[PDB]
DNA sequence: TCATGAATGACTATGCACGT
DNA sequence: TCATGAATGACTATGCACGT
């Protein structure tokens, strides 16, 4: 068990739980979105951590630099696991590391920075499985009658809006579908709703199976050899839609 | 170069300051109850169609079409006056419909403008109701450019309803806000009894307002306070927030906080206490812990010691934090463009007086349009007797002037009925189309003898407040959420 | 919780990054030259209104346009894109007419979005010709409310003229502007030699545009770097700024700088010289002195000691400060959605393909108009030829469809012309009015013959491109501001 | 009698002139960044200070002492001025003959003067004694004729006389563009401020004068003091007669 | 001494590629 | 290391009146 504030950073809202086994620390993009998630949280387990800012990358930047960077201090401080050989997973202060990203291109960027830092600083955390990654809503179909669902994907809403036409429901075709571009849209409920609470979340556990063949990707895709990296793009881009088919 | 003195300067200069802020900044008017900013940008919303019969529209739209148009000031204290105005905690009633993280009562700030939506509430469209027929008077803007409304229609008591604290110069408003239904009652009995004087009136609008009506429920102790706001426009009302004594399994008992006191942020309330605990000023208290969530509401835990009295040390929290605290009432509004201390009475008046006014005026417009209409439709009925000449006569007429010249002196019309002869559509030619025009007639001068019957009779004029207000009541009133107990 | 493995995660989405930020974001589409910012600044600007025919809006309701319809960004730096459109020294031809402090091409900050007003410039006006004629394809938005511009009608070579710099992920963008009249010669050489290989109109091309034209003046040195910039899409252009020396009374020698190489901040300059003698590597200077102003522009004078030989003084400027610095040409444009490096034989053509489309469309979009238009006057004079029998069926007429369904039976018409017929008003059966439906059906088969035309020769559409590019060319075309000179 | 300016101990918002002689030397008293910026740029940088203020100014009257010289924007206009304050001024240490404050001609713009009048009178007396303070009047309105050049009016009344006299004399203006209407100094460009209150020449400059130093010290404290009820009532007898102090 | 709220924005850190 | 230029806002200080 470990102390919870009420020495940690400023932009904390540290949970309640003492056990870090229960605890979970989400990492959120944004003072907007971490400001109603530390609202809709269930301050019991969970804690949030505001991110504000692109992630400085940890490949391409200096050691010294990284260790001033006042938003790696913050992870590096509330996590409370040491970094590199330092590192000791027995004070890692929350079992379950959630990012909480926008659904938009800075969000997914946003999101390899983060997972560059650890993979680099705190391995061990994503080879335990205590990385996790939440999968925010993009719309929100609102019922003239009915209780509002909430897709995940483009494809979710036409398959939930032609279910609900065909049960006899129906929309205004004025506020109708809202559609969400990022986190710091929503508002308290809807967070709880879709991405906090346990019971409906959709959260991505990171695996790593081929260390030496990760530890190549991010180089190439993180570190400063622009060509290297250019001529992975141009021959990748092509069949990024094709990773899962 | 000019010599200018010192003193002449000084006075000038800060006179003017102090008058604008005080008549034109700081302090509601009594009609509507509302600040400049808030009665432009609300103006804003309505005229750009942010209404809640369409989706809400991003706020930074609202807040540059505010500045662009009527409130010559900066970006970003526009948007801290709009979001005030969507806040459910610090509006009894709000204006604007917010979409997106507006904040919390806490230390939580809202989001900024670019990640927000808004619109007007449905009680809003009621302060803007039939701005459009010249119920109120517009001006000219900060440069000329397009007109602005002097004060709201505001078809229920705004003033009264969501009060009003504004900081002016030499002086300072305090306005808490009221039950809508309480002040329908007021304003019901206002408007029968027309003729009382100030001191009957007084006397049955402080039996119908009972008191104020907080956002954030909480509790009013005694009610001299009240009644000293009411008589004098001055008066310390004593609020307290909600305490329930819970007890544990083990035999622990603990205080759970459910509520408190009109504009108390619950962030430094908990903080204040747990600084009251650790120095020591607080014993008794054994834990602090905040369960609140957006699910349960505010619920503060407040664990005491075995050998602690639960009421003992709730007096303490009423004593040194603000689970107590009062309000200090004081009823400064602008009376036509002058800053004036109200009784209740002068409010409810006052207020019923805008409504009369503005139910007056509309009837003037609208009388005036029904004459314009039934002025044209008398032509095109002359017109429809005489057709076969009218069409031979526009058909051998050179031109369009011409035309017209000869449409006057035939059936002896006006140019403007006359114009309207020729902007006549083949349409309307039509057999069931030229009756439509007869009973449309008929339809208008009966409507005109209505409308000229109620600006001669002051019984129906008040009857229209009355039963349009009520309209209002029921469908947007709700119930009270602060109770009135006695010492 | 479904698994998922990190190299999956990671290509995925910093691909998704890397390939939006380089097709939506930091790259120029190489038909107008503009990034998905500017082309949504501009079509937010448009549609509001807010043209060189109207006064300037207040800046703020072009990002809120901005922002709320298009761009779902922040307000902030939409501001600064915004801007950077209005400021003479970096845009070679501004797209914004800013009224207010847009800064500086020093330190000094612009003004912030409540301070200052915007809209549209003529050139600009120019982007946007007749976008609303289906010249260019339209998407829906960030939210499928409304539609936006795939790409502006471009009716000048912006990319070239105003040039481009942009930092993507694994490539970047740096195109220098240009002289809108080289650049116009360039594309009426184009237009004439249609048929020419790429051979023989890398030549041509090269011939007239002679160099980037620079709108903050300077000069460029040699000539083999900008000849690399146009044959490989790389190449290095050596800049500097003028320097003119004056003779002070008392025996002493100053060097006057009056001007700076492109995107050279004077400020930061006037910092590098200063702290360059303060040290010990620029002896002979002997003091700096800023004479600039709103009246003299730039104006840096720098005393040198007597025992100091000017020429050695200007050239150790060249070496150790951005007096004299390289542009650094990197041609690189989103090409049909992919990012392409080209020569400038290709980005001229590729522009005037772009022209040739949008008169194209342009032509078929009136002719279709032009048809419909005719369609319903064919209809009209029908009506009018048997002008006596069309009022007799509208009359005996129960509805108004009754009406049309006869007119369709008389005159042998299709219901669209019917419903014309009967949305007629009076105004139009007087005698010149007759005949100006007459004349109407004349001119627009006139002009259904003069599209007709367009579209079946293509020596034409290349001639409307000329014609009236060399229209704006004249209105909008200025002098050279960057002098050429050799080694 | 010579000081030096500060060119790469003064405050960083000052953007110093190259005169070395007071004399000759004024001081710029700028309300807001984006009006201290444009000033920056429009001035004569040779004899020209600008030293922008942000927000309002504190109240000196009000706050103790030690709180006003903690206070960022006060230090900066001490520090620029040369002179000490109080018992330690000296007026032979003043960086600039002219001190002009400068602020919107807006009811904000009169705030600001009435603080800044509150802190010299307060702090530094003598600068107001001796007519080393000034008062720039902005523009309200730039008439934008078609062809001729632009006319700066600085009331509503030379507005409409500019109006009518140019409409007699046969120019034209636009009805759209028109008159631009100036809503404070952040919205004028750099050319605008030098063609209307920085231009030695064409600028309306008001000195400020001290006749009655004990009457002022009196108008001051009522004004300006922690008395709410002294001012209430002064503002309720002497407001109804703005208009009639000049008539 | 702190809260109120309508007034008077500059400064602060990163990604990304490329050339000094 | 710094400039470029679109991307990802919180913090900072006064006026003003009044009550604990
Ligand atoms: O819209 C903008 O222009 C900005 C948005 N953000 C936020 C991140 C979304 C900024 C954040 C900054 N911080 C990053 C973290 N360390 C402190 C500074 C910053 F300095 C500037 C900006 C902007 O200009
Ligand atoms: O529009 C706003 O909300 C603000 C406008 N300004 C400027 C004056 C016009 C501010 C200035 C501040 N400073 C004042 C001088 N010392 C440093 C801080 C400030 F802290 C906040 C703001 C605003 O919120
Ligand atoms: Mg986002
Ligand atoms: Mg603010
Ligand atoms: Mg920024
Ligand atoms: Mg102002």
């Amino acid at each position: 068990a470990l102390v919870r504030r009420k020495g940690l950073p400023g932009k904390l809202a540290d949970c309640r739980s003492t056990d870090p086994r229960k605890s979970e620390l989400y990492v959120v993009e944004g003072d907007s979105a971490g400001g109603s998630a530390k609202s809709g949280r269930d301050s019991m387990f969970q804690a949030i951590l505001p991110l504000r800012g692109k992630i400085i990358n940890v490949e391409k930047a200096r050691i010294d630099r990284v260790l001033k960077n006042t938003e790696v201090q913050a992870i590096i401080t509330a996590l409370g696991t040491g970094i590199h050989d330092e590192f000791d997973i027995g004070k890692l202060r929350y079992h379950k590391i959630v990012l909480m990203a926008d659904a938009d291109v800075d969000g997914q960027h946003i999101s390899t920075l983060l997972l560059t830092l650890l993979f680099r600083f705190m391995r061990p955390l994503i080879e335990n499985g205590h990385v996790f990654l939440a999968q925010p809503p993009l719309y929100k179909l609102k019922w003239q009658r009915s209780d509002p669902e909430f897709a995940y994907s483009d494809r979710e809403r036409d398959g939930l809006l032609e279910a609900g036409l065909k049960a006899g429901k129906k929309i205004n075709k004025e506020d109708g579908i809202q559609r969400y571009k990022g986190l710091g849209e929503m508002d308290a409920k809807e967070l709880w709703e879709t991405t906090m609470d346990p019971s409906v979340r959709v959260l991505r556990q990171v695996t790593l199976d081929d260390a030496a063949a990760a530890d190549e990707l991010f180089s190439i895709l993180m570190g400063e050899d622009v060509d290297a990296r250019r001529s992975f793009i141009t021959r990748n881009a092509k069949d990024v839609r094709f990773l899962d088919v | 170069i000019e010599p200018v003195d010192i003193e002449q300067e000084m006075q000038r200069s800060y006179i003017d300051y102090a008058m604008s802020v005080i008549v034109g900044r700081a302090l509601p008017e009594v009609r509507d109850g509302l600040k400049p900013v808030h009665r432009r940008v609300l103006y804003a919303m309505f005229d750009s169609g942010f209404r809640p019969d369409r989706s809400h529209a991003k706020s930074a739209r609202s807040v540059a079409e505010t500045m662009g148009n009527y409130h010559p000031h900066g970006d970003s204290s526009i948007y801290d006056s709009l979001v005030r105005m969507a806040q459910p905690w610090s509006l009894r009633y709000p204006l604007v419909d917010g979409q997106g993280n507006f904040g919390s009562p806490g230390n939580d700030p809202p989001a900024a403008m670019r990640y927000t939506e808004a619109r007007l509430t449905p009680l809003a469209m009621e302060m803007l109701r039939e701005i459009d027929e010249e119920t109120v008077d517009f001006i000219p803007n900060y440069d000329g450019r397009v007109q602005e409304p002097t004060v709201l229609p505001s078809r229920f008591p705004n003033l009264l309803a969501n009060g009003s604290g504004g900081i002016a110069v030499g002086m300072a408003t305090n306005i808490p806000p009221h039950n809508l239904r309480e002040l329908a009652d007021a304003v019901f009995w206002a408007l029968e009894n027309h003729d009382a004087d100030e001191e009957e009136t007084l006397a049955a609008v402080m039996g119908r307002v009972k008191g104020p009506d907080f956002p954030t429920a909480g509790l009013i102790v005694g009610s001299q306070g009240t009644a000293d706001a009411y008589k004098t426009g001055r008066g310390s009302i004593r609020m307290r927030g909600v305490v329930e004594v819970e007890e544990d399994s083990r035999g622990r008992t603990s205080l759970v906080i459910t509520e408190l006191p009109y504009q108390v942020n619950h962030d430094n309330f908990i903080t204040s206490i747990a600084e009251q605990v650790r120095d020591g000023k607080l014993a008794g208290i054994s834990n602090i812990e905040d369960q609140s969530s957006d699910r349960v509401g505010l619920r503060i835990v407040i664990e005491i010691k075995r050998d602690a009295v639960a009421k003992v040390v709730i007096n303490n929290l009423y004593k040194h934090t603000q689970l107590q605290t009062s309000f200090g009432a004081n009823m400064l509004a602008i009376v036509d463009g002058v800053p004036r201390t109200l009784r209740l009475d002068q409010l409810i008046r006052y207020y019923v007086d805008h409504q009369l006014d503005v139910i007056v005026r509309r009837t003037t417009y609208r009388l005036r349009k029904a004459n314009e209409r039934a002025h044209i439709l008398r032509g095109l009925v002359k017109a429809l007797d005489a057709l076969d000449e009218v069409i031979a006569l526009i058909r051998a007429s050179e031109t369009v002037d011409i035309a017209r010249a000869g449409l006057i002196e035939l059936l002896d019309i006006d140019e403007i009925q006359a114009q309207a002869i020729l902007d006549m559509q083949l349409r309307r030619l039509a057999a069931l189309e030229r009756q439509r025009i007869i009973d449309d007639l008929a339809k208008i001068e009966a409507e005109i003898a209505d409308l000229e019957d109620i600006l001669a009779k002051p019984e129906r004029q008040r009857g229209i407040v009355r039963d349009e207000l009520a309209e209002i009541v029921d469908r947007h009133g709700d119930d009270r959420r602060t109770r009135i107990i006695a010492i």
